[PDB]
Order: structure tokens, then C-alpha cells, then sequence
């Protein structure tokens, strides 16, 4: 119930507008990293995929989550970018 | 000339093996005078040898040697100022030790080293001394005696300069001493090398928080008179002008956060210099950058003075730096905890955005757990990232559990056992579980409790209770008093925010009473009930059946949990009964503890401490007499027996049933009893309030190593219990046990250590104010709590 | 309390007493032997002795002081596995509570951190002397680690998942994938990543991950 | 180590006490240099507090009194020298006083605590601070002409060097060991000697005759050095703080034990030795009517024959007993205990 | 008393059994900390094991 207190809950990178805007298509990694950090999540399982997930979810207000997907090649040049801002 | 072979004489355990290895010559060699004068001094040379001497023939040569003993023991005598470790490790530390060879000479080095020693430590004029005792076999014993002198004590510190301020002032917040006031138990004038830097450094900060920021100190002197006993301190300073602050200028990457740092660093026109200050304001800038995750800003505050101004101008440069984040949490050193007992009380998330606070409310919510001796967190950079840490808690455990066993006075009533367990960690499970009993000729007695605080994720708390009391005056049915109870509690609990909880629960309780004396309160509250036993017998009986609405909140802000030195923890908790019980009333209590810490090391503290209780019936009923308030003994006030403040029963004339003469009774007809009689028998009251004021201090004599298991403190206690239902208009001939302001109070001392067995705690209390019918107990032991 | 007798004789009682078994006077022999005749002929059979019987009181932490000695003092010696062996010994005792395990409970979520040293100690000696005699049950002793590890891991994850802090809880589990592949917490822990992945609408990820329980479960 | 106890004395003659006059509260248990001087039959005394006076030299009655006071912490030994009173403190400041009322005739603040006695050549004053300043003073206005600056050790002894003069040149002993001269125009340095052994080895007042300066360091050693170069000429492993006698070709002198000797002017060869007042803490020697006069630390007198060594006299005179150096001149002896009162002794 | 303390829980564990990868993916690359080289069985294990000291002159 509502009546009981819970503390925030932040899971992931911390995103914001003016940093998620300076990345462009043929970027290199590491200038990906230096525009936005290392991410926390990364495909194990045999893509070069990096995910920005930023998700607060407030004490009893409705959960929020940005996803950023980042696709590379095998030389590690950005191909693909992928934006949900909601949901 | 040759050496046909190597010969040696005289030693035993020197391998002539090593010696060939050795020495330039061996066997077989072609040899001439030269090499044998360069032989026998290596041989002399070896260390190990006293003296050697050669036997040369025609055609070889052949040596005798004497073997060095070795040290079989070390011992140390006097040096009453200072134990023997630390001179045992400077002894082994100058090349002599057990296991190995001196040469007689040695002893001239190690006295000037031993004697070194205590010229550092301040006793000049110490001397020392040693002998050597020979073994059976080729060994030595060493004997060692000093002669510590007398200690060298300060004599003036004197302040070269210093217009500005006098000497008295500035000396009385060094930490060396001078003059020494009459009253100083503790304390003394004796020199120390590192502590005048602390108070040079002192008197630095001092002069700079009074806007002195050109201040440096020049030189200093110390010096011995030539007895030695004495020592004198000169400090010569140039203080110069005071500043005023003109302004403050910030400049960097300020990550978006300028507004709240122009915050900060605000400040009023015209106030002085102050070093401290600027210092607070670099790290509240540093605190702030921190709860956004900015764990490693580059702050630095430059100063630029005026010269003919006199106006200080200040510039801050701040580099905030990058975001980081928290990889891994960790905990180390749990080895009887779950991982998630820890775990549960984190307010930082594992994969998320550092906040520096975040990490601290959670070491502040595993100190408030009691669980831990110590917790301490380390944030570690991950070694190859930019942006990323692991923060590690390290915790030491402690004994949570209680064993509260005695024994009770072998009077008339024969032998009383007492026991039980009580244990906050269960198993290191996280479960409260408490488990008592007291068997009595008369009394049989059981309880058992069991509580789980995290039955959600969220701390939702479940437990329930169970308990089972029976009193019988004697083993027969022939009339005689009897008291058998026995209920259930179930309780739920949860937080409303970070320091506050509430509590709902219900509860059932059976009560039956037979045979009870006649006495003016019990049989008040019988009328209330609608009964109307004859006051002139004890053959009565009254059963009730009670199911109440339990509730609670409780705020706890303590900084720890079994010795607290800040913050207050305040309890409420009430019952009312349900329609459809016998009894019908209300009751509510209140507790109270605050700790103010006098002392930058909490350890000096006053703790306040208060006590409410109050209850009333509800419809034309009173409240039970089971239900009443008692005050005395080690809970509430100390200088008095369990129990023993409040009204006092008044029993009516009566037969006693199972009578026999050579026992003491109340009020009986058999005696000739035919009035009224006013007895000492504590029946507790519907009103309650006690305080108590305690002042704590650091135990005189206890190591500082065990300084965390031992608490003294000095206490005044004071409480009163009253009867609201007392009517003093038909008893004008007794005390008018609705008076409140019958205040006891008593004054003491109380001892507590935290044993292999719970808590202990003694206290000497002396009650100097009581009332009729108070029994004292100046001396009281307790177990747990 | 010991004589002043050559070490001759007080290591023969030495002897004597840790064959009877009473190891604390035999402790009180070769401490003896080893403070008045340090460098004496008998000096490393004393520091073996001294191990043994510091393990068999179970004096763990002078254990660990006699053994970190000797390894240190002697780098090569013909029987520097028993110490490695012992080594090991030493920190997988550690890692036990006798309260504890009377009651059964599993203390797998407990600090794992002795655990990890017993693990070190025993995989270095397994690599190091493989024809040691005490192989055989070092590689039994690092299974059970093993185990016991992955199980460490699989608890924090478990509580991260009733948290509700699913990157956690993900990157949890992929560390288990990559140190502990082959246990059997590993495969437990696969559920927890798909339910994860699955909470973020990552369902790329977590049709993988629901591969991989399909092709592993039978 | 223990006390040596009182010599058993049978007393060759009665020596007796003239009169006594009490001086404020003396310096207590202050380690310090103040003692009374003697000029134009009037004798001058001051205590710790600030207080100074003048007093008769044939009869201690008061002449005048006045109060340099907080305390004045007067450290520093009285000197007199052409009607100006010269004293040093422990605040940084040395007073000029005129003989005549006592009043200040000028006030000058220096570079540290004026421990060392003020000594007057050439019209000037010297000065040695506890940090090791040497300044010189021009002894008509007050005015600081030039300071000379010694290097100071971590550790040291209570107390400083008071210079000596010759042709134009002061001589003066250093804290770190070494005896400096110094020319006096300018205080330019002339030559510099270290005088310890391979450690407290502060130095002590030095004393020129015939061209050989003699110093003494206190654990170091006893020399005689060439007044020209400083070139070391013999030495004696002797060491004290107490000032030495040098007359006709002898030297009396009390070590850092308490022992008393006499040596020879040439070679430094020991005449005689005198030990049963080991460790009672003596003053610095003095020669009256032909005896070697020594105080201690329990108020008792000695009186030493010069020739042998053996005790003369002995009387118990003050009981807060006597730490600074007695005076002896015009043919009065003069001693100031550490209460305050000033002893004229016959 | 010649045997280890404890107990022989540790034989007991159940035996280790590596994952199978489904076609078109990988599993994570594994770390070396934790590989268990394969090593003669011949040994006494348990309380079969001797644990005293050896003996050497």
C-alpha cells in the first residue's frame, strides 16, 4: 500500500539530452565512451552492443526508463543508434 | 711448506666445514707466512671466534680457536616507566638476540643505545647496567638492569611578540603544560617531542581564524637546565595586520551546479580573514560535487592579499571531474551475518550513479542495527576505468544475545529459578527471538517471542507473542488465593520514512483470579466489573476474557545501538480493548531516551531519560489491577526494591482461609484483627512518571582496547505512581494515594559491561527522599537490557 | 616450564607428546625448540611440527603465521606441498562455524572471502606438484569452493531480483557466466537474467538468454 | 646518583653575616642570571618580578626602588657602568636605569630573551638572546649597531654565553660548540674554533690573558686558544657552564659535576681536586681574602684553601639556598638567594 | 586424531557439467580464475589422507 515508505531506486547511466545529442554514426568506441562514460551493460553473447539504460523509479510514482542501444561493427565504429525515450 | 691437512681444536659447534669455505687457505694449499698472518686474522675476523692461536711444525701448521657463546636468554628488571616489548625489539634491533654470539666489548654500545632510549622517551639522567651468567654448556644468560632517573618537566613556555594577544591566552589551548591548576587529578608538566608541533600548529590556526593571514612563526627553542630537570620553551613569532575578506571568485568546470556553490560560497561585506572558514568552504564544495556523483574534484583555494588595502582576495578553482558509478558492493568480515541482513539497509544501488550520501546513510543504518562492533566503507577506484568504484563495507561482529539466569533468596517460600535467553540475531538470520521462564514453589511461568523485521522487502516487521502464568498459594484446592493467566499478542509493523515506524496488532488475554483478600483497590475495580464479593472471607473468584487493538510508533534516530552517544530514540505504545471483551479500558506508555555529547570524542555524554504511563476504564468500569503501573528497581529508578514506589494495599477485616498459627497475615480476624490496616504491599497504580539524568565519562582505569565494552556514569533518578481513582473523601485516616506529587528520587552510580553473557550492569544508589512504605536496595545487579 | 636441556632431548618429548596427542604441550616443546635454537639442526622438522599442531588446536591464525614463515624462509624445499596443502587446510577451516552447522544452516551467503584464499592456495598447489600425494583431495576441496562461490553470488543476485534492481541483477549473473560457467548456481541463475532483461523490455537480450535455458534444460 | 652529604668542617675562622636586605621575591626556581653588582659603594639588585634597587653598600639600607612591571621577567645579570643600570628580560627588552633616582634612561627591544649578562666596551652594550643573536647597543641612545648571527642547535642548555673583550675584539662562546671573535666596528667575524670532542656541548663565558684565550664547554674540553688565529694550543677533557678563575698561573674552576680543581695556566696539569661536594649544585667559584668561595643549592657556604684544596670554613647562611654567581669586590662579598635577599658577607 | 578436522562434506559435492552454446550465439568468455586442471585420481582423499608431518633427516 501506499502507506509504507520506500526509498528511490536508480538503476543504470545517468543520461541526459545534451550528451546523448553529441553522438553521431561512424564515432569510434572510444569516443562514444568519452562522450557518455563506459556503459554498465554490454552484450555477452556475441554482438558489439553497448546499452545506456536510464531508469529512476520513484518511491510510489510510476517507473520512468530511457534506453540508448549502440551498435558497432567488428572494428568497433558505431553503425547503428537506437533511441526509446519512454516505456 | 704446505697444509697437509685442515686441523682445527677447540670448538664444537663452529662447522670446520664453513671455515674451509672461509678462510683464503684450506687443504692441499701451498702456504707461506704472509697467507698464514692473513689466515689468522680472518680467523679473528670470523666474529664468531674469542681468540686463535697457531702451532707451526717443520712442514704444516695447526690452529686452536676459541668459540664465542651464544645468547641463551634476555631479561629485563626495573624500568618501571616503560614494559619490556618495545625494549626487547631496540635490544634485537642493535644485533644482539637470542641464538646469536657477543663479544664482551658489545656491552659499552648497548648501554649508550638502551640509554639513548630513555633520553628520547625524556629521562636524561637514566642509567643502565647488564651482566652475563654462564650456562653448563658453552652459553650465556643475560642480566639487565636500569636505572630510570628522574623525568624532566616543563618549566615556562614563553611567546616572543604576541601584542596582539597575552601570553596565559594563547598557552592555555596548548596541549603541553606549564603550571598545573590544584584540582588536576590527570595531567602533568612532562615534555613530549610531537605534541609541541600539534601546538605550534594550534597557535597557526588560532592567529589565522582571527584574520591574521600574514602570521608565521620564526623559531623555536628548547632547552634543559644543566641538572637536567627542567625544560624551557621559546617560541618568537611576527603576527602582523589582521585582513578582511574582500570577496570570493569561483572559476572551473563547474558541471552545472555554479548556482548552488555561489551558495556556498557566499559571504557578508566586511568580515575578517578565517582560515578554518575558506577550509569548511573547499569542503562543503566537495560534499555538494559528491551526492551527483562526482567522487574525485579537484578543489583549491588561493589566496591574494592586499598589501596597502589590507584586504584579502580569495580564488577558488574547481574541476569537478567525471560522473562515476558503483560497479560491486561488497561486505567483508560478516562471518556469521547473511549477506542480506547487510544488504537490506544500503541506500546506494549496485549498477547505478554514485551518491556519496547514499553510502553514508547506509553505514549510518548498519551502525543503528546493533548487530556490529565497528563499520567502516572504503570507496576503491576499479583499477582501469575511468568512471567507475566499488564501495566495501567492513563491519566487525558482536555478541547479541543475553543469558538472564539467577537464583532468588532462600526464605520460607523456598528456592526460586529464573531463566532465559534473548537473542537479536538469531543464527545471524536477522530474527529477534527470546525464550524466558521462572519456576517458584508457588509460580510457574513461560514466554516465548519471535520476531521477523524484514517480512517484505520493504521492512514490513511480523511477530506474535505467547505466554503462560500460573500463581498458586499453595498446592491444595482448601480456599486458598490463585492467579492463572495466560494470552496471545500478533503484531505488524512498518516505516513511514526513514527514522519513524507504526505498529497495529491484537491480543488475547485469559484471567482468572481466585480466593483474592479483601482490599479497597482490587474490590473497587470488582464493583466497577458488577461483582459483589463479601469483604468479611476469601472465598471469591472472578474469570475474564479480553481481546484488545494494539498500537505503536516508534522514532529512533541513535547513532549506534548498544552505547549511544548521539541523537534519541522515542517509544509509544497503547492498548484498547475490542467489543465483546469482559474488560473494557484504554492504556498508554511513553519512553523517552536523548544523549547530548559534551566532548569532540562523545566521550563525555548526558543522557535524559523519562517514563509516562497512563490508563482508565471506559465505560463505568476501571481498568484492571493487573494492568497497573510499577516504579522502582534498576528500570526506573534505582535506589529502590522492584516495584515498590506507588500506593499501598489496605486490607479489610477478614477470616483467613487456611489458617495456622506462627504465619504473618493482614487484616485477620483470627488475630484479632477489627479495623482497617494499612500495609507496605506495593499494588501499583493507573498513572505513572519517572526521569532520570545521567552523565557518562570514560572509565578512570579501563585500556583504551577494551574502552568500548565498559560505560560509567553518574545518575539522579526520580518517578511517582498514583491511584487517579483513589477517594480520599472516605478514607480520610490513610494516605491519599492520588496525590502525583510524592516524588522519589535517588542518586548514584552505575557500571555497565558488555559480558561474554549480555550486558551487566552494578549501581550503588542512595534513595534521599522516600516515603512510607519504600523499601530500599542500595546495591542491585541486573542482566541484559 | 620447559628445562634447559639440549634440543635433543626436548624435541624427543616433543615427539612423545604430539604422537600422545595432547597438542598444546607439544606446542610449549617446539616453541621452546624454536625460540632457544633457532638455525639448529632440527629447526625445519620443528616449524612442519609446529604447523601441524597449531592446525590440530585449531590456532588458525598462528597457523597462517608458521606457514606464511616457513613458505617465505624456504622457497624451494622438498616438501613445501604439505605446507601448501596445509595452507589450504588452514583457510578452508576458516571458513566453518561450528553453531552454525549443528542447526544445518547454509552458510554459502556468508563473507566468502576465506573461501576465495582455500581456492588460491589449493589451485596453486594442484598446478604446482602434480604428483603430490595430496592432489587428489585438493581438486575434490576446489569443486566444493567452487561451488560454494557460484552459490555466494547466486544470493546477492537473488536479493537484487526482489530489490528490483535489474541492471544489477544482469550484470550479477553475467559474472557468474564468465567465472563459474560449468556450476550448478550458474544454472540457476539464468531465469533471474531473462526476468531481468525482460523487466527493462530488453526482449533481445532476453530471447538469448531463453535460448540458452531452452538448449541446457533436459 | 645521590647527594654528597655535608662535609664535617672544623671552621678555622667565624665568617659572619654583615647584613641582609630582601630584594621582592628573587627568581624562585627560574634557572637564570641575575645577581647583584657592586659600584661606588652602592649595590644594585633586581628580582624576576620587575622590581630593582639601591642599596648601601656598608649598611643594605634602601637608596631607591622602582618596578619595571604583568612581570618583567628580569633575566639577565645587573651591570653598572658610568651611571647607567643595565638589565636584561625575558620579553626581548633590555633597560637602561640612571643611578641617581633609578628611572629609565632608554628602552630597546632586541632579537630574543636577554639571558646573558650585559657587557660594556667601547661604548657599547652587548647583547646574547637566546636565539642566538649577538647585538651590540650603543650604551647613549639605546640604537642596536650590528647583530652577529650563531647557529643554534635543536637541543640546548638554559643560558648564554656573555662576551669578553680584547683590543678591539669580543670573544664569545656559541650553544653549537664553537668560541667566535668577533671585531667590534662592525661585528665583523675574525675567527671561529669548534672546542668539543667527537651531544649538549653549549659553551661558557671566556677569559684572556697574555694574549691565550682560555674556554670551557660543558660536556667538552678545557682549552687555551692562540688570541690571533684561535689555533687550539692544549686541552683538557673538562667540561662545565660555570664561569672560571684564571689568577697569576693557576685556574680554579667547578665542573659540571660539582667537582673543584685547580690546573695549571700552562699544559692544563691538575694541581689538586677537591670531591665532597659531588652533586650539590655550586656556583660559579670566587677568590676572597685569599680563599676559593663556593655556594650550594642547600644555602651553606664553603670556604677552600687555594693551595691544597681542603675545606677552611663553612656556614649555613639562607635557606632557599643560592644558584647565581656571588660577587666580590672593594673588599666586600656579595651573594643574592634564590628568595631574593642579598647577603653581605665578612 | 591423525585425521583433518571438519567433516567430509566436501566429497559430497555434485560434479561440475559445462553449458551448452545454442547455434548462432556464444556464451560469455570464461575467466581463467576458477579452471580445475585435470589431475591423477590415485590419491587417498578424506580421512584416508595422512597429515602429519613427514619425516626427513
Amino acid at each position: 500500500e501506499r502507506v509504507v515508505y520506500r526509498p528511490d531506486i536508480n538503476q543504470g547511466n545517468y543520461l541526459t539530452a545534451n550528451d546523448v545529442s553529441k553522438i553521431r554514426v561512424g564515432m569510434t568506441q572510444q569516443q562514444v565512451a568519452y562522450a557518455l562514460g563506459t556503459p554498465l551493460m554490454s552484450d555477452p553473447f556475441g554482438t558489439n552492443t553497448w546499452f545506456y539504460v536510464f531508469r529512476q523509479q520513484p518511491g510510489h510514482e510510476g517507473v520512468t526508463q530511457q534506453t540508448l542501444t549502440l551498435t558497432f561493427n567488428s572494428s568497433g565504429v558505431l553503425t547503428n543508434i537506437d533511441n526509446k525515450p519512454a516505456l | 711448506f704446505v697444509v697437509k691437512d685442515i686441523h682445527f681444536e677447540g670448538l664444537q659447534r663452529v662447522a670446520v666445514g664453513a671455515a674451509l669455505l672461509s678462510m683464503p687457505v684450506r687443504t692441499g694449499d701451498t702456504v707461506n707466512d704472509e697467507d698464514i698472518s692473513n689466515t689468522i686474522r680472518a680467523l679473528f675476523a670470523t666474529g664468531n671466534f674469542e681468540d686463535v692461536r697457531v702451532l707451526r711444525d717443520g712442514d704444516t701448521l695447526l690452529v686452536q680457536v676459541k668459540e664465542r657463546p651464544t645468547i641463551a636468554s634476555i631479561t629485563f628488571s626495573g624500568n618501571k616507566s616503560v614494559k619490556d616489548d618495545m625494549l626487547k625489539q631496540n635490544l634485537e634491533a642493535s644485533g644482539v638476540r637470542v641464538g646469536e654470539s657477543l663479544d664482551r666489548t658489545t656491552i659499552a654500545d648497548i648501554e649508550k643505545g638502551l640509554e639513548d632510549f630513555y633520553y628520547s622517551v625524556g629521562k636524561y639522567s637514566a642509567s643502565v647496567k647488564a651482566v652475563v651468567t654462564p650456562l653448563p654448556r658453552n652459553r650465556v644468560d643475560l642480566k639487565l638492569v636500569f636505572q630510570e632517573g628522574v623525568s624532566a618537566e616543563i618549566q615556562q613556555i614563553n611567546i616572543v611578540g604576541n601584542h596582539a594577544f597575552t601570553t596565559d591566552e594563547l598557552i592555555s589551548h596548548f596541549q603541553l603544560r606549564d603550571e598545573v591548576p590544584w584540582w588536576n587529578v590527570v595531567g602533568d608538566r612532562k615534555y613530549q617531542k610531537q605534541k609541541l608541533a600539534g601546538d605550534l600548529e594550534t597557535l597557526r590556526s588560532y592567529y589565522l581564524d582571527r584574520g591574521y593571514a600574514r602570521f608565521n612563526i620564526d623559531s623555536t627553542q628548547v632547552s634543559l637546565t644543566p641538572d637536567k630537570k627542567g625544560i624551557y620553551v621559546t617560541v618568537n613569532i611576527t603576527e602582523g595586520d589582521q585582513y578582511k575578506l574582500s570577496g570570493v571568485e569561483v572559476s572551473g568546470n563547474l558541471a552545472g551546479h555554479s548556482a548552488e556553490i555561489e551558495q556556498l560560497t557566499k559571504i557578508e561585506p566586511g568580515e575578517l580573514y578565517n582560515g578554518t572558514k575558506v577550509t569548511k568552504m573547499e569542503d562543503d564544495i566537495k560534499k555538494l560535487l559528491g551526492r551527483y556523483g562526482y567522487a574525485y574534484p579537484r578543489v583549491q583555494s588561493m589566496p591574494e592579499i592586499n598589501d596597502a588595502d589590507k584586504t584579502v582576495k580569495l580564488r577558488v578553482n574547481v574541476d569537478a571531474g567525471n560522473r562515476f558509478y558503483v560497479r560491486k558492493i561488497r561486505f567483508e568480515g560478516n562471518d556469521t551475518s547473511k549477506d542480506a541482513v547487510l544488504r537490506r539497509e544500503m541506500r546506494q544501488m549496485e549498477g547505478a550513479w554514485l551518491g556519496s550520501d547514499l553510502v553514508d546513510q547506509g553505514k549510518e543504518r548498519l551502525n543503528r542495527l546493533g548487530f556490529f562492533e565497528t563499520v567502516d566503507t572504503d570507496t576503491q577506484r576499479v583499477p582501469g576505468s575511468p568512471d567507475q568504484v566499488d564501495v566495501v563495507y567492513k563491519v566487525k561482529e558482536r555478541n547479541t544475545g543475553s543469558f538472564n539466569f539467577g537464583i532468588g533468596y532462600g526464605t520460607e517460600s523456598g528456592v526460586s529459578f529464573q531463566a532465559g535467553v534473548q537473542q537479536d540475531n538469531w543464527l545471524g538470520t536477522g530474527y529477534a527471538v527470546g525464550i524466558n521462564g521462572t519456576k517458584n514453589d508457588y509460580q510457574t511461568y513461560a514466554e516465548l517471542s519471535v520476531t521477523n523485521p524484514y517480512f517484505t522487502v520493504d521492512g514490513v516487521s511480523l511477530g506474535g507473542r505467547l505466554f503462560y502464568n500460573d500463581f498458586q498459594a499453595d498446592d491444595a484446592d482448601l480456599s486458598d488465593y490463585t492467579n492463572k493467566s495466560y494470552g496471545t499478542d500478533v503484531t505488524l509493523g512498518f516505516p513511514i520514512n526513514e527514522y519513524n515506524s507504526l505498529r497495529a496488532g491484537l491480543g488475547y488475554v485469559h484471567n482468572s483470579l481466585s480466593n483474592m483478600q479483601p482490599q479497597v483497590a482490587m474490590w473497587r475495580y470488582l464493583y466497577s466489573m458488577g461483582e459483589h464479593p463479601s469483604t468479611s472471607d476469601q472465598d471469591n473468584s472472578f474469570k475474564t476474557d479480553d481481546f484488545t487493538f494494539n498500537y505503536g510508533w516508534t522514532y529512533n534516530k541513535l547513532d549506534r545501538g548498544y552505547f549511544p552517544t548521539d541523537g534519541s530514540r522515542v517509544n509509544l505504545t497503547g492498548k484498547v480493548t475490542i467489543p465483546g471483551s469482559d474488560n473494557e479500558y484504554y492504556k498508554v506508555t511513553l519512553d523517552t531516551a536523548t544523549y547530548v555529547p559534551i566532548d569532540d570524542d562523545h566521550k563525555w555524554v548526558v543522557l535524559g531519560r523519562t517514563r509516562w504511563g497512563y490508563g482508565d476504564g471506559l465505560g463505568g468500569k476501571e481498568m484492571p489491577f493487573y494492568e497497573n503501573f510499577y516504579a522502582g528497581g534498576s528500570s526506573t529508578v534505582r535506589g529502590f526494591q522492584s516495584n515498590t514506589i506507588g500506593p499501598k494495599a489496605v486490607y479489610f477485616p477478614h477470616q483467613a482461609s487456611n489458617y495456622d498459627p506462627d504465619y504473618d497475615y493482614e487484616c485477620a480476624t483470627q488475630d484479632g484483627a477489627k479495623d482497617l490496616c494499612k500495609s507496605d504491599d506495593a499494588v501499583g497504580g493507573n498513572a505513572m512518571a519517572v526521569a532520570s539524568l545521567e552523565f557518562i565519562t570514560p572509565t578512570p582505569f579501563i585500556s583504551d582496547k577494551y574502552a568500548n565494552s565498559v560505560r560509567t556514569s553518574f545518575f539522579w533518578d526520580m518517578g511517582t505512581v498514583w491511584d487517579t481513582n483513589w477517594d480520599s473523601s472516605q478514607y480520610s485516616g490513610y494516605p491519599d494515594y492520588s496525590d502525583p506529587s510524592n516524588i522519589r528520587m535517588s542518586a548514584g552510580i552505575a557500571l555497565q559491561w558488555m559480558s561474554p553473557l549480555g550486558p551487566l550492569v552494578f549501581s550503588y544508589a542512595q534513595p534521599f527522599k522516600k516515603y512510607d512504605g519504600d523499601k530500599a536496595e542500595q546495591f542491585q545487579f541486573n542482566i541484559g537490557k | 616450564e620447559v628445562p634447559d636441556n639440549p634440543p635433543n632431548e626436548i624435541y624427543a618429548t616433543a615427539q612423545q607428546k604430539l604422537q600422545d596427542g595432547n597438542w598444546r604441550q607439544a606446542i610449549t616443546q617446539l616453541e621452546a625448540l624454536d625460540n632457544r635454537y633457532p638455525f639448529g639442526p632440527y629447526s625445519q622438522q620443528v616449524q612442519l611440527d609446529l604447523i601441524y599442531a597449531y592446525y590440530k588446536n585449531a590456532d588458525l591464525p598462528l597457523a597462517q603465521a608458521a606457514i606464511d614463515r616457513f613458505i617465505r624462509l624456504n622457497p624451494t624445499h622438498p616438501n613445501i606441498d604439505y605446507v601448501m596443502y596445509m595452507r589450504g587446510l588452514t583457510n578452508m577451516a576458516l571458513d566453518d562455524s561450528a553453531l552454525q552447522g549443528f542447526f544445518g544452516v547454509d552458510r554459502s551467503d556468508r563473507d566468502p572471502q576465506h573461501a576465495r584464499a582455500a581456492f588460491s592456495d589449493f589451485s596453486k598447489l594442484v598446478r604446482g606438484y602434480p604428483n603430490s600425494q595430496y592432489t587428489t583431495d585438493a581438486t575434490k576441496r576446489l569443486v566444493f569452493l567452487k561451488d560454494r562461490l557460484a552459490k555466494y553470488e547466486y544470493s546477492v543476485a537473488e536479493y537484487y531480483t526482489e530489490r528490483g534492481a535489474w541492471v544489477a541483477v544482469v550484470n550479477r549473473v553475467e559474472g557468474m557466466l564468465r567465472d563459474y560457467p560449468d556450476t550448478q548456481a550458474t544454472r540457476d541463475a539464468l531465469p533471474l537474467m531473462e526476468n531481468a532483461y525482460r523487466q527493462m523490455q530488453m526482449n533481445a537480450q532476453a530471447e538469448k538468454v531463453a535460448k540458452i535455458i531452452a538448449a541446457n534444460s533436459s | 646518583v645521590k647527594m654528597s652529604p655535608l662535609p664535617t668542617v672544623e671552621n678555622q675562622f667565624t665568617p659572619t653575616t654583615a647584613w641582609s636586605t630582601s630584594v621582592g621575591s628573587g627568581i624562585g626556581n627560574f634557572y637564570s642570571n641575575l645577581h647583584p653588582a657592586l659600584a661606588d659603594n652602592v649595590v644594585y639588585a633586581a628580582d624576576r618580578a620587575g622590581l630593582v634597587k639601591a642599596l648601601n653598600a656598608d649598611d643594605g639600607k634602601e637608596i631607591w626602588s622602582v618596578s619595571l612591571a604583568e612581570p618583567a621577567l628580569l633575566s639577565g645579570g645587573v651591570t653598572v657602568s658610568g651611571g647607567h643600570v643595565y638589565i636584561g628580560s625575558e620579553k626581548a627588552q633590555v633597560y637602561a636605569l640612571n643611578t641617581s633616582d633609578g628611572t629609565v634612561a632608554w628602552q630597546t627591544k632586541v632579537a630574543g630573551e636577554a639571558l646573558s649578562r650585559p657587557v660594556v666596551s667601547d661604548g657599547l652594550v652587548l647583547i646574547h638572546t637566546s636565539n642566538g643573536q649577538l647585538q651590540a647597543l650603543n650604551e647613549a641612545d639605546g640604537a642596536v649597531k650590528w647583530t652577529v648571527n650563531l647557529d643554534m642547535p635543536s637541543l640546548s642548555l638554559r643560558g648564554e654565553s656573555a662576551p669578553t673583550t680584547a683590543f678591539g675584539a669580543a670573544v664569545v662562546g656559541g650553544d653549537n660548540g664553537r668560541v667566535s671573535a668577533v671585531l667590534m666596528e662592525q661585528g665583523q667575524m675574525i675567527w671561529q674554533q669548534r672546542i668539543s670532542q667527537a651531544l649538549s656541548d653549549v659553551d661558557t663565558t671566556p677569559v684572556v690573558v697574555n694574549g691565550v684565550v682560555f674556554a670551557l664547554a660543558y660536556n667538552g674540553n678545557l682549552t687555551a686558544l692562540d688570541l690571533r688565529s684561535g689555533q687550539i694550543m692544549w686541552k683538557r677533557e673538562l667540561g662545565s657552564v660555570n664561569d672560571f678563575i684564571v689568577d697569576g698561573n693557576r685556574i680554579y674552576l667547578v665542573d659540571q659535576n660539582d667537582r673543584v680543581m685547580a690546573l695549571t695556566i700552562d699544559g692544563g696539569v691538575t694541581l689538586w681536586t677537591q670531591s665532597d661536594l659531588l652533586h650539590r649544585l655550586l656556583t660559579s667559584p670566587v677568590l676572597y681574602n685569599g680563599n676559593l668561595v663556593v655556594g650550594d643549592s642547600e644555602g651553606y657556604l664553603h670556604w677552600i684553601n687555594v693551595e691544597d684544596g681542603r675545606f677552611v670554613a663553612q656556614q649555613k647562611v639562607d635557606s632557599s639556598g643560592f644558584q647565581t654567581e656571588p660577587v666580590a669586590a672593594d673588599g666586600k662579598l656579595l651573594i643574592q638567594a634564590k628568595d631574593g635577599t642579598v647577603y653581605s658577607i665578612t | 586424531k591423525r585425521q583433518v578436522s571438519g567433516d567430509e562434506a566436501y566429497l559430497e559435492a555434485a560434479p561440475l557439467a559445462e553449458l551448452h552454446a545454442p547455434a548462432g550465439m556464444i556464451l560469455p568468455v570464461t575467466s581463467g580464475d576458477y579452471a580445475i586442471p585435470v589431475t591423477n585420481g590415485s590419491g587417498a582423499v578424506g580421512k584416508a589422507l595422512d597429515i602429519r608431518p613427514p619425516a626427513q633427516p
